[PDB]
């Protein structure tokens, strides 16, 4: 993706969508009060506005590790299906 | 001609017109289908050693 992105703590999801994990943000103008709740272990922190903008400074850039290639694995998945 | 009073169809012809086909064993189904479902197990289990999930939906690391 691009070198400068403009998302974070503004029109963010205010709640989770399924009951498998519970997530609430109590966002003020400056920071946010997030408590992520997943089953046995639940965690809570205060995520800054300058942290969700600093997150896309480095990119993950996911890539598939395949046995031969990704093209071959797509053809083999079609043969299997 | 006492031989013409005997039944003309031999005992060999009775044994080959009665036991005509070799019968199917009951264990053949178990042996054949277990040898094939071993390949169904090995390819498609997620706990099989040579599973085909990482060759088909490769990964995303």
């Amino acid at each position: 993706l691009t070198t400068f992105t403009f998302s974070g703590l503004q029109d963010a999801p205010v709640a989770a969508l399924s009951g498998s994990i519970k997530l609430n943000v109590a966002a003020k103008a400056g920071k946010a009060e997030v408590t992520v709740a997943a089953g046995a272990a639940k965690a809570a922190t205060q995520v800054s506005a300058a942290a969700l903008r600093k997150l896309s400074g480095s990119k993950i850039s996911l890539a598939e590790v395949a046995r031969i290639s990704v093209l071959h694995s797509s053809i083999q998945n079609y043969l299997l299906s | 001609d006492r031989v013409l009073s005997l039944p003309a169809v031999s005992k060999n012809q009775v044994l080959e017109n009665v036991f005509h086909t070799a019968p199917k064993a009951p264990v053949e189904h178990l042996e054949k289908m277990v040898s094939a479902n071993s390949k169904v197990y090995d390819a498609l289990n997620l706990q099989s050693k040579r599973v085909l999930i990482w060759q088909v939906k490769p990964a995303l690391f």
